[PDB]
């Protein structure tokens, strides 16, 4: 039934909700090697499961993926002695050249009144839009020959396409584009291309041109599409109406060019228009793609049962930097959690959080001179001194404002960074015991600078870091102040998201570290801020540090921290 | 074959007609004799406020009939009779080859089919309630469901002021509706009462929707009526997490867009239904979507969702709301937007730019389809800002100091300088010439040294998407007058930086030229002034944020600022109070 999709023509009682939000698919004991390490891969992967009675999604072990030699007579009668067809609700059937004979039907024969397809010549009018998953139609070719991963730059040629049978009319608008332009396009004629007085290899001739040519000439699908993407050449598919695999989750508009088959001979004019940044963006596209999804079956099973669980479970889908995002610039993203651009008014204030030890007289200063600030909505002093034990109540100072005493288990540097749930504000300042050389209008101004920019720190005092070619590793740099990269914790406004992330979110061990070494918290605060905003800081106006800065850059791989050269007063 | 209900741009489509020249599109003139509703009337001035407008059908690809279609009820106030034979009485209709068509209802009381009434043919529609069993996935737009009292222009600037971690309050789902005791679409809000436990998830109905109210009231009307009270719906979606938004006589709801505008996060249970803007818009990471035949277990799979996730949804909501779903002129120029980058499959926007900051209604695909030529993007990928800009003089001598100045810059690639037509708001037209992304726009009656530029720019490396300037005016509201003012002397915020002195985009040079209607750019000109106004209007609109201050003419300035303002529908200045300094 091509009119009905998920919401009708599937059933979600079988698979409910699961505290692993991942779907389970079952294979039938009952082929060609492309179906059977298929089905091996289907059942090394994480979707796999027993107890039918349990299961959701039916895999059978059918032989569909070539239509010549289908049998659609048989495969009916096999899909209706599957024993647990139930009018075929959530069999899932995989496909790659959907086309006959007599006529391209760009869609499986079979009856599949209810069945889940797979194919990999989908047009517009047989394909299911929240139902069905466009999937790669396979190539031996990619794992036949290992081809060098020659990275983006110039090529040779610019446009080329090499398939063998092309219906006369696209073959002549290509020798007529050749002719028209020349010695950049470069078409190829009848393993092995051969031109005229030339011949070529046909897996590596894609290596040499920036554009690749795919067109439609059967099945409405072709094969040359994954060397295409294996060979690094940005695809040209000149199909009128097909969909391209994986184009509901994969962003083909950044890896593929699609001219319609009317505009054959404006293809080279239109492919001139893309500059040379945009050409390597899609080479680097493709290569991942290929690699990702298009070079193995396993590849191909793997991302069609992540669609399949995507569509069963929004809530828990994967993003969309994860599906269509090479490792480098993955490496490399950002994906502030603070995206949102709005601007706190001044109705709710800032929590300050004191930590002290040991000293009770620079306390009473600090909480004073704090007092002396408008918008202070509530003011936390963290006790984490276990032997001595707090002031009593009639001592404390007097203040305006909500004063309670954090009773601490332990003794460990990083309690000023837990979120605690007495806050009521996002605004945390975090002054520490001897912070007391600070007046109220600063500390506003400082808080009307943190409004502006509430995803990244903002601190009064200023540290940065330095590269030494020396001992070729990290240093540090506080005398003098060019350049800004750092700002410690004491006095430092920031979101208590950050005392969130330094609680629960931080990769490895780096917390563990900052208690145990007493020291180097600020640094971690600010590394971890660096690379989870992407952002750089806001400044308003020594071997172990340099170790802290070098084992923190050896934990995340990389340099999160980032120089700036501004400060904020007040105009 | 083709040619019917299964209707695709290859096939009911002219592209020869929009290949000629620009996107543009036609409104049929309205025929004086005919009722039209303000919903509609509403969507007609924002097709020719727009810049798809025109008056010549030959040059248009595309047409909307000025005949109401938002009410196609047969019992509706709205709805417009014998439009069978007068659709086909126009001599433009062609069948609907290149026609667009509005509609907000369908169907009548025994079934809420899609009773559009008259036979559209080939012709797109933009339906609000389409299920996904007859939506053509690249033919038809899915519009939001939207209320008489949405706004023309302008928006109510959303709801979240404070974005408090954790994102969750003193309410975890909540509904306050009305049930209905027969018809269709009633059984998702029937069994409810199922879902309810009071402390966090309440569930509230009402069975009193006309003559019913005592007569046909089953044995549990009630009870329900007695607890539908004493919480108030608005006071409800302020202290909600996730607001629940099931199907009713129809699949759409105004409860959508009011989930939206409170920050919570919808969780639908209309099953198979086209979202809006679901061609474009990824739902995934601004709501949760749910199925309603697995109704008993939804408040499970909602604690099951986690917190940072949680406050990513609610931020996508906020953005989706303020970039798409705001006023009804943004409804309108996402659709136009979807049929202008559906006809150029090389010039299109991808699936980041609509699901990302500022969203496709701001970013343009003709000025280019490759990210990294836009401001917005350097921290999605793995790019950094562009470290050379290309300087632009606009002279009508300081000159000559000003030019050996700012050529001394490391980071200036070029200087481009214009002479003047004498038009004064030029300056602002794409020029080929101009090869990097960042542009400093200088007047030659400017005085700068080479080391503030050099400080410029390197302030300008970390906020590509703002604008930099030394120069800054703030605006005032006038309580006396009712008009906004204009002050530029010691002024404690600011919130616009004059362009005589700041860096910015070329982008936005392209977004000034390609983007705001041709009546303000000719009252620039004819008052002669008022251009880098409208540009830091245009850029505060797009980012949501103030600018950056480094360290009869003034008449004029209030009656710009007031037409701009009406022509935006809010005022998009933000107040700021830092300045930064080199350290
Ligand atoms: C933010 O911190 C994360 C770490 O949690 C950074 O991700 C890490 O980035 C480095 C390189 O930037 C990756 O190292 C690479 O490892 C691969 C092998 O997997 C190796 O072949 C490469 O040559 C390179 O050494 C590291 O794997 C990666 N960590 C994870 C968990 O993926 C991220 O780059 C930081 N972001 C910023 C902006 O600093
Ligand atoms: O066991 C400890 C050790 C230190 N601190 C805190 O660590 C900071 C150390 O003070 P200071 O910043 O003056 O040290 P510095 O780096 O200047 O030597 C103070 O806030 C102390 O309260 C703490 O809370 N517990
Ligand atoms: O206490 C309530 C209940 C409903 N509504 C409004 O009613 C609509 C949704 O409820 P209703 O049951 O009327 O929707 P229906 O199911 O009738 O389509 C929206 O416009 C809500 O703003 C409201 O304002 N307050
Ligand atoms: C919901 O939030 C509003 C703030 O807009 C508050 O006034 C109201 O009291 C809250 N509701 C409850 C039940 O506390
Ligand atoms: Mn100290």
């Amino acid at each position: 039934d091509l009119s009905c999709r998920m919401h009708t023509c599937f059933d979600v009682y079988r698979c409910g909700f699961n505290p692993k939000n991942k779907i389970k698919v079952y294979i039938y004991a009952l082929i060609s090697r492309e179906y059977n390490e298929l089905l091996m891969a289907i059942s090394d992967s994480d979707y796999y499961t027993d107890d039918i009675n349990r299961a959701c999604l039916f895999v059978p072990s059918i032989d569909v993926l070539n239509q010549n030699t289908l049998r659609i007579k048989e495969t009916a009668q096999a899909m209706a002695q599957l024993s647990r067809w139930d009018r075929g609700t959530n069999h899932l059937l995989f496909n790659m050249l959907p086309g006959g004979p007599p006529d391209y039907n760009t869609a499986l024969d079979v009856p599949r009144d209810r069945a889940l397809l797979a194919g990999g010549g989908f047009s517009t009018w047989t394909y299911r839009q929240g139902y069905d998953v466009s999937i790669p139609v396979y190539s031996p070719l990619s794992a036949e020959v290992d081809l060098p991963e020659k990275g983006p730059g110039p090529r040779q040629y610019f446009l080329l396409s090499s398939q063998v049978g092309l219906h006369p009319e696209y073959r002549e608008d290509l020798e007529a584009l050749q002719v028209k332009h020349g010695e950049s396009v470069l078409v190829l004629d009848k393993r092995k291309r051969c031109h005229k007085h030339q011949v070529f290899d046909y897996p590596q001739v894609l290596q040499e041109a920036t554009f690749c040519v795919v067109l439609r000439g059967a099945r409405l699908g072709q094969a040359v599409l994954s060397d295409v993407l294996q060979a690094g050449c940005v695809p040209v598919v000149i199909a009128d109406s097909y969909i391209l695999p994986f184009s509901e989750v994969l962003d083909w508009k950044r890896a593929s060019v699609v001219v319609p088959e009317e505009k054959m001979s404006d293809v080279y004019s239109i492919l001139q228009s893309i500059p040379q940044r945009q050409i390597e963006e899609m080479q680097r596209q493709a290569r991942w793609f290929w690699e990702a999804y298009f070079q193995s079956i396993k590849a191909i099973a793997l991302a069609t049962l992540q669609i399949i669980n995507d569509r069963i479970y929004p809530y828990a889908a994967i993003s969309y930097e994860e599906w269509n995002d090479p490792p480098a610039v993955k490496w490399g993203s950002v994906s502030n959690p603070l995206f949102l651009p709005l601007i706190p008014p001044q109705s709710q204030g800032f929590t300050a959080i004191v930590l002290t030890y040991d000293r009770v007289e620079s306390l009473f200063r600090v909480i004073t001179e704090v007092s002396k600030v408008p918008s202070l909505s509530k003011l936390l002093v963290v006790w984490n001194n276990q032997n001595k034990n707090p002031p009593e109540d009639s001592l404390w100072p007097k203040i305006r404002v909500p004063l309670k005493v954090v009773r601490t288990a332990e003794n460990k540097l990083s309690n000023r960074f837990f979120p605690y749930d007495e806050i009521e504000t996002e605004a945390v300042l975090a002054i520490d015991d001897d912070i007391i050389m600070l007046t109220s209008d600063e500390l506003q101004f400082g808080y009307e600078v943190w409004r502006e920019f509430p995803d990244r720190l903002v601190g009064y005092p200023g540290r940065l870091h330095l590269w030494d070619h020396e001992m070729n590793k990290w240093k540090y740099e506080s005398e003098w102040t060019n350049e800004v990269s750092m700002v410690l914790t004491g006095a430092a406004f920031y979101h208590k998201y950050f005392n969130y992330l330094y609680t629960y979110k931080m990769p490895g061990d780096i917390k563990n570290w900052v208690d145990a070494h007493m020291n180097c918290e600020d640094i971690a605060m600010n590394f971890l801020v660096a690379n989870v905003t992407g952002k750089a800081v806001i400044k308003v106006t020594m071997v172990e540090r340099s170790e802290c800065i070098n084992k923190f850059a050896s934990v995340f791989g990389t340099m999160p921290l980032k120089v700036v050269e501004h400060r904020a007063d007040p105009v | 074959i083709y040619k019917g209900k299964k209707c695709r741009m290859e096939s009911c489509f002219d592209f020869t007609l929009c290949k000629k020249n620009g996107f543009k599109v036609y409104v049929y003139p309205q025929q004086k004799g005919e009722k039209i509703a303000e919903s509609y009337q509403n969507i007609l001035a924002a097709i020719e406020g727009s810049r798809f407008y025109t008056s010549d059908p030959s040059q248009a690809c595309l047409f909307v009939l000025s005949l109401d279609t938002l009410d196609r009820d047969q019992l509706s106030p709205q709805y417009v009779h014998n439009l069978r034979s007068k659709v086909q009485s126009l001599h433009l209709w062609n069948n609907g080859r290149n026609h667009l068509i509005f509609n907000l209802y369908s169907g009548t009381w025994p079934d809420y089919t899609e009773d559009v009434g008259f036979d559209i043919g080939q012709a797109m529609l933009a339906k609000a309630s389409i299920s996904t069993e007859n939506f053509r996935p690249n033919f038809d737009v899915s519009i939001p469901l939207f209320s008489k009292d949405h706004p023309r222009t302008g928006g109510e600037r959303g709801f979240l002021k404070f974005n408090t971690i954790p994102p969750l309050r003193k309410y975890m789902l909540v509904f306050k509706g009305k049930r209905y005791l027969t018809g269709i679409g009633s059984d998702t809000r029937n069994a409810l009462y199922h879902v309810h436990n009071g402390e966090d998830v309440v569930l509230l109905t009402t069975c009193k929707h006309g003559k019913d109210w005592q007569k046909h009231k089953d044995s549990r009307c009630d009870r329900d009526n007695t607890e539908y009270e004493k919480y108030d719906y608005r006071e409800m979606l302020h202290n909600a997490t996730f607001c629940l938004v099931p199907r009713g006589r129809r699949l759409g709801s105004f409860r959508f867009l009011e989930a939206l505008q409170a920050a919570c996060v919808p969780v639908m249970l209309s099953n198979g239904w086209e979202l809006p803007f679901s061609e474009v818009i990824n739902w995934n990471q601004a709501a949760v979507i749910g199925d309603e035949r697995l109704l008993l277990q939804i408040p499970s799979t909602i604690r099951s969702i986690h917190q940072d996730k949680i406050l990513a949804l609610r931020q996508q909501t906020q953005f989706l709301w303020e970039a798409y779903f705001s006023s009804v002129e943004k409804i309108v120029l996402t659709t136009l937007e979807i049929i202008q980058d559906r006809i150029f499959k090389h010039i299109s926007r991808n699936s980041l730019i609509w699901n990302k900051h500022p969203g496709g209604l701001f970013v343009l695909p003709q000025y280019s389809s490759y990210l990294g030529d836009f401001p917005y993007y350097y921290a999605n990928l793995g790019l950094k800002p562009p470290s050379k800009f290309t300087a632009v003089i606009h002279a009508v001598q300081p000159v000559l100091k000003l030019l050996v100045a700012a050529a001394k810059s490391q980071y200036c690639a070029q200087i481009i300088v214009l002479w003047n037509s004498k038009v004064m708001s030029s300056r602002f037209l794409p020029y080929d010439n101009i090869i990097t992304d960042a542009v400093l726009s200088l007047d030659e009656d400017t005085v700068l040294s080479t080391t503030e530029v050099d400080f410029a720019f390197t302030v300008w490396q970390s906020f590509p998407e703002r604008i930099v300037g030394y120069p800054a005016r703030s605006h005032f509201w006038d309580n006396s007058k009712e008009r906004w003012g204009y002050t530029s002397k010691w002024t404690n915020d600011y919130s616009m930086v004059l362009t005589g002195a700041a860096i910015y985009h070329k982008y936005y040079h392209y977004l000034y030229s390609h983007y705001l209607p041709a009546s303000l750019k000719n009252m620039v000109d004819q008052l002669a002034n008022c251009e880098d106004i409208l540009m830091n209007f245009l850029v505060s609109a797009v980012t949501k944020l103030p600018p950056i201050k480094v360290t009869d003419h003034f008449a004029q300035r209030q009656s710009c600022m007031n037409t701009f303002a009406s022509w935006f529908g809010y005022m998009p200045l933000i107040h700021s109070q830092m300045r930064l300094d080199p350290v």
